[PDB]
């Protein structure tokens, strides 16, 4: 009982007749998935998991990296006194599948437990041979095309009273999201206006399963850099930044139309990967559209006494994309054999 | 070695701003919390916000939100915090601070050196200085003390000495006061009679700020 | 939120005594991460204790902690003279009031004393009135303005000294400013000191 450091080696099941830079990454880099993949239940362990300390994300981020340095074609990259300029044209861009598989002697332990709140003992445990299949969908606030909770939304957090500790949410129902650059940079996402609020009302509820009868605000965020005020994702090569304000603006108490936010896809961008601005060449024309699945949210709390009224509000954060995998990796740990 | 050297004291006027820096170095600076706290006058510490210096998020104290903003410059490893909105109740000394651990980032081991900021409508003043001996009537014990009044001078500091500091025993330096957006403060020196008026007694204040040095000679003095 | 309250607000103990300081908080806080940190006058604070019980590196054997989660407390087994100064428990971002710990000295009766406002200041059109509270201790100590036997008490303005370092007093200063037109209406101006020594007042005046 142990987590020790593999090297972990991926799997997917990418086509050589595909141009998608994902597809000739996972073609090079691993090998294809078991037709027959078998899980054997465990001892009815108590095993802990600690989705914060897990190796697998540093692997999983090296990897993102790896494809993202050798795939993407920035024009100019200024990273420490270098700044380098290459060939920069548009490539084909939509994320698939990747397992992570442990190596001979070793095993993936996996939590099945519903309610698992992200770091504590799990007591329905699997073994597995790889992952399930995880898209590497680079985002802020929103969670696109992830996992879902498979019964009730749970709520996720290294500690969840210190506020500067990130707080990640899982939801158990996809909200569709749709972008679209209609056929040069102005663009918008329409999300259910409705079904995005009556969302907010179970997650309200269930962050205040620890901060009882408290008023629950959502509100804009607060600052920082672009990638992280906006909702940023990448569609079709394209860097779309959109306004969520729209979004993070409502209270929630003991107690159809579209959200249409507008966007703008950027080219002169601050790189997630390293300290750093990427320069892309400007949209491809044509109509540019990507419809994505809100599966969760990344969200900071306001720390500080109280002035007067009983409000907690929580303002979209993240930029540091190891907790994107974390919220896909939370289950799983690597274990050597007895 | 982590260090953070900050910016010089400032002085500003209510309703303006003002800018405060922070210098890191022996770390990555990218890879830890940096806190913002102020101590106001015999208050206690009071805790703005946090700024996550490798994206620039942010967390700011529901008293502050819309009068601070936190940035930095990652190319200079240099953080800043620039508050709006100036009141009187900003005076105090700020401090940038992290803690030693990336677990739990709230063990302050590294702090900055501390920057004084004093916020007031007024400009730079210099004191008057006014010397307190005993009244005529005074009654007159085996020891007589003597007192110096420094009185609505901005900003601090004063020094106080004695006989130019030949005599360094009874000496007390007293806390500056405020009054009219301005300090005073006083001090008090004790001797034997029989010493003075004999022999002389002179109070010497120093004012770098607005570069002044006075002597003051005690004699007893008669009423015009 | 955490409520600390720090106890007590000032703590006088003799040197190589042990302290004890005590944060109480409004709920359950657990025992990984309340602090303790020192601050001397004039310099930043310094954390002395995390995790409840860990001391950092430099920091003197004499300092231990514990607690339950809720409450804790800092001894300091054998108070050394550098160890007087203003101690703050912390977790998060929250913070105790503070704990001032002081040098106990003998009831010293202080040698107050009063001088009326120079010549200079009433030709300027104030009057400042000083009343110097020299050499006491405890730190609680009362005064009194009198002008023209009415007692006064606006326009007062008072401010203590920190521990003398040599003798182990303290002092206080108190100032009356007035301005010139209404301060010669009146007589008779008295500082009255209470200490106690002298039960009753220490009582100076001028005319
Ligand atoms: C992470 O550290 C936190 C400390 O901030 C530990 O949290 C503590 O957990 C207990 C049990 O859930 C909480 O008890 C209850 O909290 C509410 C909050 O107001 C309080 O009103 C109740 O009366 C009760 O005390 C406790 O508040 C909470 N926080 C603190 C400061 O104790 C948490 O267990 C730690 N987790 C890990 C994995 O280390
Ligand atoms: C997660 O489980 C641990 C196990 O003790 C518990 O301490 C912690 O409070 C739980 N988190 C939430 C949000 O309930
Ligand atoms: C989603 O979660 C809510 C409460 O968190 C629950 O009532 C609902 O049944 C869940 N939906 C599904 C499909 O499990
Ligand atoms: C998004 O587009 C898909 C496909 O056209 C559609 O099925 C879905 O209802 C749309 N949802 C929203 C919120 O626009
Ligand atoms: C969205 O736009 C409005 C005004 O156009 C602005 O006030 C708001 O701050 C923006 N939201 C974000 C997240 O930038
Ligand atoms: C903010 O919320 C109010 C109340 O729902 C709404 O009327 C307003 O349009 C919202 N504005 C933004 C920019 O979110
Ligand atoms: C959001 O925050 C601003 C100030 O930070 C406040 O004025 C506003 O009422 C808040 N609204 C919500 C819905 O949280
Ligand atoms: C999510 O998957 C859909 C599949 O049609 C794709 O169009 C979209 O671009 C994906 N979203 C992201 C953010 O990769």
């Amino acid at each position: 009982w142990k987590e020790a450091t593999a090297t972990l080696f991926c799997a997917s099941d990418a086509k050589a007749y595909e141009t998608e830079v994902h597809n000739v990454w996972a073609t090079h880099a691993c090998v294809p998935t078991d037709p027959n993949p078998q899980e054997v239940v465990l001892e009815n362990v108590t095993e802990n998991f600690n989705m914060w300390k897990n190796n697998m994300v540093e692997q999983m981020h090296e990897d993102i990296i790896s494809l993202w340095d050798q795939s993407l074609k920035p024009c100019v990259k200024l990273t420490g006194g270098s700044v380098i300029t290459q060939a920069c044209p548009k490539i084909s861009f939509e994320p698939i599948p990747i397992h992570y598989c442990a190596p001979a002697g070793f095993a993936i332990l996996k939590c099945n437990d519903k309610k698992f709140n992200g770091t504590g003992p799990c007591t329905n445990v699997s073994t597995v041979q790889c992952t399930h299949g995880i898209r590497p969908v680079v985002s802020t606030q929103l969670l696109l095309n992830g996992s879902l909770a498979e019964e009730e939304i749970v709520i996720r957090s290294e500690n969840i009273t210190d506020n500067a500790k990130i707080i990640i949410v899982q939801l158990n129902e996809t909200v569709e999201i749709n972008c679209t650059r209609p056929n040069i940079r102005q663009a918008h996402c329409n999300i259910s206006k409705a079904k995005w609020e009556n969302t907010l009302k179970q997650i309200a509820r269930k962050l205040r399963e620890h901060f009882k009868n408290e008023t629950i605000a959502f509100n804009q965020s607060s600052g920082g850099d672009p990638e992280i005020v906006m909702h940023s994702f990448n569609c079709g090569g394209e860097f779309f930044y959109c306004n969520s304000t729209q979004l993070f603006n409502s209270t929630w108490t003991w107690n159809n139309i579209n959200i249409t936010l507008p966007c703008r896809i950027k080219q002169i961008i601050n790189m997630w990967q390293e300290v750093g601005k990427a320069m892309y060449a400007p949209p491809i024309k044509g109509q540019i559209r990507c419809s994505s699945n809100i599966t969760g949210l990344l969200l900071t709390r306001d720390g500080g006494s109280s002035t007067n009224g009983t409000t907690e509000t929580f303002r979209p954060g993240g930029g540091d994309m190891r907790d994107n995998w974390r919220s896909e990796l939370y289950k799983y740990k690597v274990v050597k054999i007895e | 070695q982590v260090q953070l050297v900050q910016s010089g004291a400032e002085m500003k006027k209510p309703g303006a701003s003002v800018r405060v820096s922070c210098e890191a170095s022996g770390y990555t600076f990218t890879d830890y919390v940096l806190h913002w706290m102020r101590q106001a006058p015999g208050q206690g510490i009071e805790w703005l916000g946090w700024i996550k210096p490798r994206y620039g998020a942010v967390n700011y104290a529901h008293k502050f939100q819309g009068r601070v903003s936190m940035t930095r410059d990652t190319s200079i490893d240099t953080a800043y915090l620039e508050l709006i909105n100036l009141r009187s109740d900003d005076t105090a000394i700020y401090y940038c601070a992290r803690s030693f651990d990336s677990d739990y980032e709230w063990w302050f081991t590294y702090w900055g050196q501390g920057t004084l900021v004093s916020v007031s409508s007024a400009s730079t003043t210099p004191p008057s200085v006014y010397p307190l001996a005993p009244g005529s009537a005074a009654q007159t014990n085996s020891m007589v003390t003597l007192g110096c009044l420094v009185k609505g001078y901005f900003p601090e500091p004063v020094t106080v000495t004695w006989n130019s500091g030949s005599l360094s025993s009874g000496v007390h330096t007293f806390p500056a006061v405020l009054q009219s957006d301005l300090y005073t403060l006083s001090s008090s020196v004790t001797v034997p009679s029989s010493t003075w008026p004999s022999e002389t007694v002179t109070c010497n204040v120093a004012h770098p700020a607005s570069s002044t040095k006075v002597d003051k000679k005690i004699v007893p003095r008669d009423c015009d | 939120e955490i409520v600390l309250t720090q106890s007590p607000g000032t703590l006088s103990l003799s040197p190589g005594e042990r302290a004890t300081l005590s944060c109480r908080a409004s709920y359950f806080i657990s025992r990984d991460y309340l602090a303790w940190y020192q601050q001397r006058p004039g310099q930043a604070p310094k954390l002395l204790i995390y995790g409840t019980t860990t001391r950092a590196s430099g920091i003197p054997d004499r300092f231990s902690g514990s607690g339950s989660g809720t409450d804790f407390t800092l001894t300091i087994s054998r108070l050394e003279p550098e160890d007087f100064a203003v101690y703050y428990c912390q977790q998060y971002e929250f913070f105790g009031l503070g704990t001032k710990v002081e040098i106990k000295r003998t009831d010293a009766a202080p040698t107050v004393s009063i001088f009326p406002p120079s010549s200079e200041q009433l030709t300027s059109g104030g009057a400042s009135v000083v009343c110097f509270l020299n050499n006491f201790y405890p730190k609680d100590i009362n005064v009194k303005w009198k002008i023209d036997g009415s007692e006064r008490q606006n326009g007062v303005l008072n401010s203590w000294t920190d521990q003398d370092s040599k003798d182990s007093t303290y002092s206080m200063s108190s100032t009356l400013t007035l301005t010139k037109d209404e301060y010669e209406r009146h007589n008779s101006y008295t500082c009255e000191a209470t200490h106690k020594t002298s039960t009753s007042p220490i009582v100076k005046s001028f005319n």
